[PDB]
RNA sequence: GCGCAAGACGGACCAGAGCGAAAGCAUUUGCCAAGAAUGUUUUCAUUAAUCAAGAACGAAAGUCGGAGGUUCGAAGACGAUCAGAUACCGUCGUAGUUCCGACCAUAAACGAUGCCGACCGGCGAUGCGGCGGCGUUAUUCCCAUGACCCGCCGGGCAGCUUCCGGGAAACCAAAGUCUUUGGGUUCCGGGGGGAGUAUGGUUGCAAAGCUGAAACUUAAAGGAAUUUGGCGAAGGGCACCACC
RNA sequence: GCAAGACUGCUAGCCGAGUAGUGUUGGGUCGCGAAAGGCCUUGUGGUACUGCCUGAUAGGGUGCUUGCGAGUGCCCCGGG
């Protein structure tokens, strides 16, 4: 949080990973290395019933909390690493990624490069479920 | 690799391409050529270069297929392997990563494969290292000027 | 009776193709039978682009795009209303649906 | 159409059709000649040579086997001959 | 809503087709005309007919109409397609003749004409849309 | 976030595209062997077509003996759902899924359409091989090769259209050339159920595969298409005897 | 030996000079390409345009304007 830096000459850059699924959102913030984190706030820490974990409001609340904690610490700019469930399950990102990114944008931070790191495979592993899939 | 005081001096570890162009260059009604090599530089550093090449559709072309024969793909891949083998064996790490900043390797690939079949998007998709030798302080110090 | 000229798929001289999996379901469907949809999307949707460009440090920053390919079983495709049933005379229309915006 | 003069059509139709579907079947190939500036000899070869042909005296190569007509070496003149 | 019936519209169209110089744009005046020159069994039907007549006048005073033929508005079509210009657009001093059709015309009946010239052919043969 | 180890698979490129007798076949490269089509003024001279007996291959599942077991997952163990739920759903999970060696010869093995051969309309295209031609490119000259464009020939996967014709029609350029009935040839069906069942034979470690009845009972069982019909089918509208 | 025609390449004083250098996929008689020095007629006229790079005012990529579809503008030296 402290050091010989100045708030006017430059800006502090970190890398934030947004895991968005259809069950929960992980609004994670790491350093520029990515090895060591700053604070990890998840969409289940705000709501009480898990049905609201996939709501955009939980992702907004988690993003606002981690963004206010980070700008209290002194990180001003963020690099976006959006990631869905991935693997063989689902390529489409969750419903809370847009809300989390907009809450990070409106908190007063700065946004740099945006890229997607969804783990698409090279047709590796058999999917969950039988030949007939899920019946409902 | 090492810190002197309050400074983290860095070194080359690999080259990647963004995923946006990786799934934006691929299109239907065109083919792909991929080559991978296990070449080692003139020092004790071993690299692994991956390459990708696509299909150029001509301006006066009415056909929408734009495919190619298999032996043309093999000849284009052979040109890719001999270009990537020839251009890095005589050079060290500094010269090859200086060449990696432009697309001169890709330009030589797409200029070598002109009389076989035209290519429109040639880039080096990935660079990986396998062999790491004994660390030298002087080589890293001279790498930083 | 014979409903279609083909058999609802796109094999004419093969007899067997490799199977793929549905997205909503986990159903094993042949590749040439499944209704593909290569959707082109971007990061922000319609109105967050102004807020992103206001907060982006780089001026004239071009926005990235998300490219995924979606494979559907036909029951999950019709239940998701991406394809609808057509009349007997107008079934034989292989032209794609028109795009405007 | 309905009325086609199958006794004698225009010769474009015989020159256009297949070699076996004509009224009288005839090949589309011909016998040809090779003359070089280096060697002062004339040899007669087939149009579809399908083999490597060398001139008399072992001076130069003359033909190259292809799928169809042979590749004549560059600088050699030819003319069609018939009896 | 206020949508007119086939009876009102048909009577208004035929009363425009028969009578044109005795009407106008004022609703009460041609309402009195429609009362005088026809037999209408009601006041409300007469008012609806006169209203559609006034709307037909507002349509007609702009341009042509595809349902109503009026003799005063007639003779104008044959006025426009009776007169002819001085140039017949068929006797010029230059005719764009391709060399292929020039060689075709030389084979036909002629060796030379007094009004034909030869142009150059194109360098590239593209004439269809790219569809594969 | 950095690395290690194991097994499986080959996404986007991937299409009414290719090859193979069929089942089937997709990471790069090397080796061996075979094959269709195209080209031929080469070679032999009817060596040909279909096929009892017999023979090769043959998805997945199943059995025996090994090595290995990442994920998935029969049987099983629970939690909800429900009047019941040992079902749909969710979490674990033994055989199996992967490789080798020995078996069985079963699929909606389906183009639900035997093989060879002749004739019978048109059109845009696709893959291969060959032939011919204005032009652009591999940087400016020439030729040959690849890459485009314009056409032709042969074989093939297909497509659009037609009052050739056929059919009960859906439809088919073959399912046409059929009462104006005969090109050659193998297999196969005589209303429905009993029944692919019982016995016998043969084959298989086993599961089962091939061959395959009868008594009795029944007046219909079916194929195509038409009109209100009902859909916990879709697309548009309406109603305070519907809702907000 | 006779006799003129149709077409084309290079140059814009000429010889030096198509000699090296460069060049590719396969070649050739091979494209691209300026002086040193010398002799003179001591240097033929008109005409539009020119975003950046490679490899010509050509070929192939790719931009800026207001979000699209389309105009116009974008070699340089100067003045207003
Ligand atoms: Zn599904």
């Amino acid at each position: 949080s402290l050091g010989p830096q100045v708030a006017e000459g430059e800006n502090v850059f970190g890398v934030c990973h947004i895991f968005a699924s259809f069950n929960d959102t992980f609004v994670h913030v790491t350093d520029l290395s990515g090895k060591e984190t700053i604070c990890r706030v998840t969409g289940g820490m705000k709501v009480k019933a898990d049905r609201d974990e996939s709501s955009p409001y939980a992702a907004m609340l988690a993003a606002q909390d981690v963004a206010q904690r980070c700008k209290e610490l002194g990180i001003t700019a963020l690099h976006i690493k959006l990631r869905a469930t991935g693997g063989n399950r689902t390529k489409t990102p969750g419903p809370g990624a847009q809300s989390a990114l907009r809450a990070l944008a409106r908190s007063g931070m700065k946004i740099g490069r945006i890229e997607d790191v969804t783990p698409i495979p090279s047709d590796s592993t058999r999917r969950k479920g039988g030949r007939r899939g899920r019946r409902l | 690799e090492d810190v002197q005081g309050k400074n983290c001096l860095t070194n080359f570890h690999g080259m990647d391409l963004t995923r946006d162009k990786m799934c934006s260059m691929v299109k239907k009604w065109q083919t792909m050529i991929e080559a991978h090599v296990d070449v080692k530089t003139t020092d004790g550093y071993l690299l692994r270069l991956f390459c990708v090449g696509f299909t150029k559709k001509r301006n006066n072309q009415i056909r929408k297929t734009s495919y190619a024969q298999h032996q043309q793909v093999r000849q284009i891949r052979k040109k890719m392997m001999e270009i990537m083998t020839r251009e890095v064996q005589t050079n060290d790490l500094k010269e090859v990563v200086n060449k990696l900043i432009p697309d001169s390797i890709g330009k030589d690939i797409e200029k070598a494969c002109q009389s076989i079949y035209p290519l429109h998007d040639v880039f080096v998709r990935k660079v990986k290292m396998l062999k790491k030798p004994k660390f030298e302080l002087g080589k890293l110090m001279e790498l930083h000027g | 009776t014979k409903k279609r000229r083909n058999n609802g798929r796109a094999k004419k001289g093969r007899g067997h193709v490799q199977p793929i999996r549905c997205t909503n379901c986990a159903c094993c469907v042949p590749k040439d039978k499944a209704i593909k949809k290569f959707v082109i999307r971007n990061i922000v949707e319609a109105a967050a682009v102004r807020d992103i460009s206001e907060v982006s440090v780089f001026d004239a920053y071009v926005l990235p795009k998300l490219y995924v390919k979606l494979h559907y079983c036909v029951s999950c495709a019709i239940h998701s209303k991406v394809v609808r049933n057509r009349s007997r005379e107008a079934r034989k229309d292989r032209t794609p649906p028109p795009r405007f915006r | 159409p309905l009325a086609k003069d199958l006794l004698h059509p225009s010769p474009e139709e015989e020159k256009r059709k297949h070699k076996k579907k004509r009224l009288v079947q005839s090949p589309n190939s011909y016998f040809m000649d090779v003359k070089c500036p280096g060697c002062y000899k004339i040899t007669t070869v087939f149009s579809h040579a399908q083999t490597v042909v060398l001139c008399v005296g072992c001076s130069t190569v003359l033909c190259q086997p292809t799928g169809g007509k042979a590749r004549l070496t560059e600088g050699c003149s030819f003319r069609r001959k018939q009896h | 809503g206020r949508v007119r019936t086939k009876t009102v519209k048909k009577a208004a169209r035929v009363i425009i087709e028969k009578y044109y110089t005795r009407l106008g744009n004022d609703f009460h005046t041609n309402k009195r005309v429609c009362e005088e020159i026809a037999i209408i069994p009601s006041k409300k039907l007469r008012n609806k007919i006169a209203g559609y007549v006034t709307h037909l006048m507002k349509r007609i005073q702009r341009g042509p109409v595809r349902g109503i033929s009026i003799k005063l508005q007639e003779e104008e079509r044959e006025r426009r397609d009776n007169y002819v210009p001085e140039v017949s657009a068929l006797d010029q001093e230059i005719i764009e003749v391709d060399p292929d059709t020039k060689e075709m015309l030389k084979l036909l009946d002629f060796g030379s004409l007094s009004n034909l010239q030869v142009t150059q052919p194109t360098v590239g043969m593209n004439f269809k849309t790219p569809r594969g």
